[PDB]
């Protein structure tokens, strides 16, 4: 006979509501095992502590004379 | 120093623990081999809290992985970081629990509870100044919900002073994958309340909603759910592992989130939750971090806090920031949502700062807090529990284990007694 | 590691074992000789055991009281695959007689089959369970299986015994004295079993005609479908999955009371390649197909009963997200009913590997599949019809002279009739709502 | 060095000497001529000559020529030196009296002289393996005589006794039990161990395990060859735990009047059966305790073990041996007396068993041999005493025996001794 269903897989190029969010979130997509996005950011880390900055300007700053 | 022992029970708990040990190894610049490939020095100064020293610049996490079925262990050893855990820390039984609380907790957990006893005692004597124990499991299972609670019963007698915090997984009423689930939950929550310093109600359905709408994931797997808990897992300890302007530890929140020992139930939250693509828009500031983390849709438990009164709230922020905007921000949201806070504790908010941001991301905040809306969770269990108990259904499985009938009645008495006194503080 | 031993009895047991073991060989990659040419590494350890010569031997016990059906295997394609000690034959059959299968001919080889299964259990380290395949109609598969399960429960009290057995059909019949053995096997399958999978052939006939378009199928078709169902139920043990579910898990989440262990099986999709060419399939698709009464493997309408407990096994490219959407949609139907004392009655398991397709089959290569085990009360009407016809023979004392000459006491007919009436009464008590 | 000299007697002895030495030639590499085509492991069985030949150190004896004449024209005709095969013109024809007092004395000196030269060749002799039958008169009457006259020549040298006891049900003779009684004085007085075996038990084992629905005596002959090869296997080839003949005599005989153990071999399977069954140490050690696998028609479950001896040979690791004996001690229907706490003796050999072409047992990597002393053997003699009294009461067949030259008092004494033998076994069967 036949089966009813609701929704479908579709494809990537074809118009579906939320296709745009699918393809913008495509970076780091893997669909099982593990996660998909890995680290929530991929930019540069930084290791300057507040006390370290507050202490290091005396060593290096505008050495006015 | 201040070390942490990570317990691990069940198919559920083993999969969150593997994901959690993944991120903080990625954070500390730890390769899957077990060596250090990080760059900064702060990445390697307090590695002793989670990683135990080995020869050749190698580190072993201080975890105890337990499951009554060995078939999950082969997936654990074969994962990405599958070899980074010590084989002696793999303790297992030959027969699983079959989703029976009584089978795991008494009949089959008794033989194997001595082996997990030996390793954690060995691991306890390895570190110098242990801060407390952590464990992740499921209340709808038979190993974590069953024998796993028996672990909680034993170690409080051995080590009472140490803080125990359970990131347990509470089943959903709308989505249920176990018929006998309200049983094992009911003989579980009674075991937590007597000995647990703080509890973290995790609901997959709530995490399920977040990946539906907040991250707009077409096909999210189980791993991203474990990633969000792992992110939540990292965001509470991060004030210890790295220096901060205003520091805290587990005790500083474990002392502060409980006004009375019967109240140790909290829902966790994570502030920055957007798409991977969209981070380059969403001009990132401290005020927007506040907006995401007082939204009920952001909450990862199965309860909406609008129907409850927020008893206590504690938030931990990360990365370099100057603090003025924060302290006025929960100063802001305390006045305007005044009806949603209790009146008998003024200034309900605790703050803490860790100077190190999580890897790759810039600013993040972690929300843990007590509120009345958690009482909504337990009463839904009882309405399922008594209906299935009114006909003595699914009972010969429990009766055949040698246990009696009153254990269901006293447990039904206890969390009814809990929700009664919990309700009394709402009004 | 988990091990499930097969205890197939009779002509039905042997044919079903042929289909199921060829399916296992196909999915594991076993050649009929029994060598590996090249989720999980020891995924064959649940069904096959290593030998010194690099050869895998199945954990199967074929027992038949007539040697033709087993000589077919001994001279078939899988002659070298099977231990000739594992195949056990009788010179003369029970001849469709429960008394012959239970008191005269079975006792000659009960010791032999006990020794064989003892060796098969000794070879394994951790035995998960015992899958007993038989039929109530045949005298061998009724009486000898009843005796074996009787002695098996006292030999191994703890080891689970799951029951896959083929019921007499409501309308068609391959026999006339089938209902007698049907009554007399009910006590044994009530007392010494943990769960049952009663199958009638008419529903499978209808499914294969209406869905797979086979107007003229054969018995190997139904046997392939049963093997597919058993592969689905053993998939969580054989391969890895997000939610691995053992036998004990669904035993716990399908049985409320010791006298209720009779759920219904259901496998979906069952379609041909000419249809799967075009029909898109999804979790909602397969879960809606699993609730069609014309799709049910028994000849009963669950709409005339109430669903008590459901165990679902999703397999393949399945995602819990769509699983839960399917669950919510299922919950939001009036026609689907549940008892007052089971507000949450779903037991979900998930496996990675999609089902494999044999050559010469009918099922198209499908990426997702689902198996459902539904304990419900609409099954009682089948035993009610059985009681009607059994009394409709028993009142005039027909066919009992053969049994009496074999040597049992005529009271047990009335006792078993009373037992089945009481069981129907108990199912009515469960169906009672407060 | 180590050496074994065989004194096989009777139509059994000639036929089992041929079969056993067929196996001995194949394992070392002796040609039927006697040539090595390619260290001195063969010295226990073979010996060098002046032409570089290897000659077996065996003495085949029979009192009828036609049995040994088939050997003299056989395949190995040029391997056996013709004097070592000894014949006689007339035989006893199933009578103990004729083979012990009339015809035996004719050939006593020549067989005794022959055994002197074979022993003269050897330097350090380890023991005498003796094979005969209780049924045949010449294998009983004469074999009894040499045992008395070998003991006076060598009082200390070991005399192992492999024998064919009559089967409980089937028989090749009616006058057989008489020979069985009066020979049991000899195997008591002038023997050091016993290995009685009835052909009925092997007839059972061969047809049920090796699938030969019609075996012959050769099939029975080969299996006994496998037993005697493994009991000597420690001497011939090196191993982790070498076990001499003097070694297992000590841990099998708690009392000198009790020297009647039971041998057991495992596995005994066909290649059709060997392909599908995995063979490990556990799977072969349990078969050595099954009553269906015994070569004597008696059930040890009706009795208790005094002393068990283990002969491990093949791909065998010391780890699984201790695990196998651990499980065996953990079985209740296997019983032991109160005064034997530890009743094992393990030996380990490295060379795996060989197959003869036209044989029955498939080539295997490991096996086990058992030598267990149990009191369940006692009921076998009681049946024999039962059968003896049903004919001694009627004085049947006795007129044959007295006419040969011996008195009528001896049958009473021989019957009495076996009752005393049976009585002593119950004393050990009693637990304090
Ligand atoms: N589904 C299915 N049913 C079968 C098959 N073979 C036999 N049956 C059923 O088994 C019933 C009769 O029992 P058999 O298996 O033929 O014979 P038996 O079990 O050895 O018992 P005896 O007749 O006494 O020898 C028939 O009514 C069939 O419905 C089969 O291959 N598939
Ligand atoms: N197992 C086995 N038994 C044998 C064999 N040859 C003879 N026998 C046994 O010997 C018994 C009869 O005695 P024989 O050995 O034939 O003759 P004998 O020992 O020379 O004594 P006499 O007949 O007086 O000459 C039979 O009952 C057989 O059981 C053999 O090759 N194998
Ligand atoms: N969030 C999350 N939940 C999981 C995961 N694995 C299993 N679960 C949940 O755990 C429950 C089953 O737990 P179970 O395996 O029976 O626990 P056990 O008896 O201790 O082994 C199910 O309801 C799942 O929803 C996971 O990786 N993440
Ligand atoms: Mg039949
Ligand atoms: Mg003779």
């Amino acid at each position: 006979l036949t089966l009813r269903s609701h929704h479908k897989k579709y494809s990537e190029p074809v118009l579906v509501y939320s296709w745009h969010r699918n393809r913008e979130a495509f970076p780091k997509d893997y669909d099982l095992c593990m996660s998909t996005y890995k680290r929530f950011g991929s930019d540069s880390p930084r290791w300057m502590s507040e006390a370290r900055e507050q202490m290091a300007q005396v060593l290096v700053n505008k050495d006015l004379v | 120093m201040r070390e942490i022992v990570h317990l691990q029970a069940g198919q559920c708990g083993n999969q969150i623990g593997a994901k959690f040990w993944e991120v903080i190894s990625d954070e500390h610049g730890i390769d899957p081999t077990g060596t250090y490939h990080g760059d900064s020095d702060l990445q390697l100064e307090r590695i002793n809290v989670y990683y135990n020293e080995a020869t050749g610049g190698k580190y072993v996490p201080r975890a105890v992985l337990v499951d009554l079925e060995p078939g999950t262990m082969d997936s654990v050893r074969s994962g990405p970081f599958g070899q980074i855990f010590r084989p002696d820390n793999f303790v297992f039984g030959q027969s699983g629990a079959g989703n029976n609380w009584a089978k795991g907790h008494y009949t089959e957990g008794a033989e194997l509870v001595d082996s997990v006893l030996d390793v954690v005692r060995k691991e306890a004597e390895s570190c110098d100044c242990l801060q407390g124990f952590q464990l992740t499991h499921s209340l709808g299972g038979g190993t974590g919900s069953g024998m796993g609670t028996l672990l909680i019963s034993k170690i409080r007698e051995e080590y009472p002073d140490r803080i125990m915090n359970t990131f347990s997984v509470v089943p959903s009423p709308k989505v249920s994958d176990t018929v006998v689930e309200p049983y094992n939950a009911t003989l579980s929550v009674h075991q937590l309340v007597e000995n647990t310093d703080e509890t973290y109600c995790i609901d997959n359905e709530a995490l399920y909603d977040i990946c539906f709408r907040t991250l707009k994931l077409t096909t999210p797997t189980y791993g991203d759910l474990n990633h969000l808990v792992s992110a939540t897992m990292s965001g509470v300890t991060t004030c210890l592992r790295f220096p901060g302007q205003l520091n805290a530890d587990l005790r500083k929140l474990a002392v502060n989130m409980v006004p009375f020992p019967r109240l140790h139930f909290f829902m966790p939250g994570f502030a920055p939750l957007t798409s991977r693509g969209s981070q380059q828009y969403r001009a990132l500031t401290v005020p927007e971090l506040t907006q995401q983390m007082f939204d009920a849709k952001n909450m990862m438990a199965a309860c909406d806090p609008r129907h409850g009164r927020y008893l206590t709230v504690a938030a931990v922020f990360r990365g370099r920031m100057s603090m003025k905007e924060v302290d006025e921000q929960m100063l802001n949201v305390q006045n305007k949502n005044s009806s949603y806070f209790v009146e008998w504790i003024p200034n309900n908010v605790k703050t803490a700062v860790c100077d190190i941001p999580p890897r790759g991301l810039k600013m993040s905040a972690t929300f843990i807090g007590n509120s009345t809306a958690i009482q909504e969770l337990f009463k839904r269990i009882s309405e399922q529990f008594t209906a299935m108990f009114r006909r003595k259904a699914f009972l010969h499985w429990y009766t055949g284990e040698g246990m009696d009938e009153m254990e269901f009645t006293e447990a039904e008495s206890n969390m009814n007694d809990l929700v009664s006194e919990y309700q009394q503080y709402q009004d | 590691m988990r091990e499930c031993i097969s205890i197939h009895v009779g002509q039905a047991g042997v044919q079903i074992g042929n289909a199921c073991w060829e399916l296992y060989c196909l999915e594991h990659g076993i050649q009929p000789d029994g060598q590996m040419p090249s989720g999980g590494d020891d995924s064959f350890n649940t069904f096959f055991s290593e030998t010194g010569a690099g050869k895998h031997v199945p954990r199967a016990v074929f027992v038949d009281l007539e040697p033709t059906v087993v000589d077919e295997v001994r001279t078939g394609t899988y002659r070298q695959l099977f231990h000739p000690e594992q195949l056990i034959t009788g010179k003369e059959d029970a001849a469709n007689n429960y008394a012959r299968g239970h008191y005269t001919i079975g006792k000659e080889i009960v010791d032999l089959v006990l020794d064989r299964i003892r060796k098969l259990a000794d070879l394994c380290t951790g035995l998960q369970g015992f899958l007993i395949f038989h039929s109530f109609g045949g005298g061998t598969g009724s009486g000898f299986a009843s005796l074996l399960m009787e002695r098996l429960s006292v030999d191994y009290g703890k080891k689970s015994k799951l029951e896959f057995a083929i019921y007499p059909a409501p309308q068609v019949s391959t026999a006339v004295v089938e209902p007698y053995n049907s009554i007399l096997t009910t006590h044994t399958t009530l007392e010494h079993s943990d769960c049952a999978f009663m199958v009638d052939n008419e529903a499978i006939y209808d499914i294969c005609r209406r869905n797979l378009d086979i107007e003229r199928p054969t018995y190997t078709n139904l046997n392939r479908l049963i093997g597919q169902i058993v592969s689905s139920i053993t998939a969580s043990l054989r391969f890895d999955g997000a939610l691995n579910v053992d036998l004990t898990e669904f035993q716990t989440n399908l049985v409320p009371y010791p006298r209720i262990h009779f759920p219904l099986a259901t496998y979906a999709p069952v379609i041909s390649a000419e249809k799967a060419y075009h029909e898109q399939l999804s979790v909602a698709e397969i879960t809606n197909a699993c609730f069609e009464p014309a799709n049910q493997m028994v000849k009963c309408d669950p709409r005339h009963g109430k669903y008590m407990a459901c165990c679902m096994l999703y397999r393949g490219d399945v995602v819990p997200k769509d699983v839960n959407a399917a669950i919510a949609t299922i919950k939001t139907k009036r026609t689907i009913q549940f008892v007052d004392w089971c507000p949450t009655g779903f037991k979900v398991g998930i496996n990675y590997q999609p089902p494999t397709v044999v050559p010469g089959g009918d099922l198209a290569k499908v990426q997702r599949a689902v198996c459902m085990l539904s304990n419900t009360t609409a099954i009682a009407e089948a035993w009610a019809r059985l009681d009607h016809k059994f009394d409709l023979m028993y009142a005039k004392r027909a066919f009992v002279h053969w049994y009496v000459g074999e040597g049992m006491e005529e009271g047990e007919f009335s006792e078993a009739r009373e037992d089945l009436a009481a069981l129907e009464k108990d199912y009515e008590e469960v169906g009672v709502d407060s």
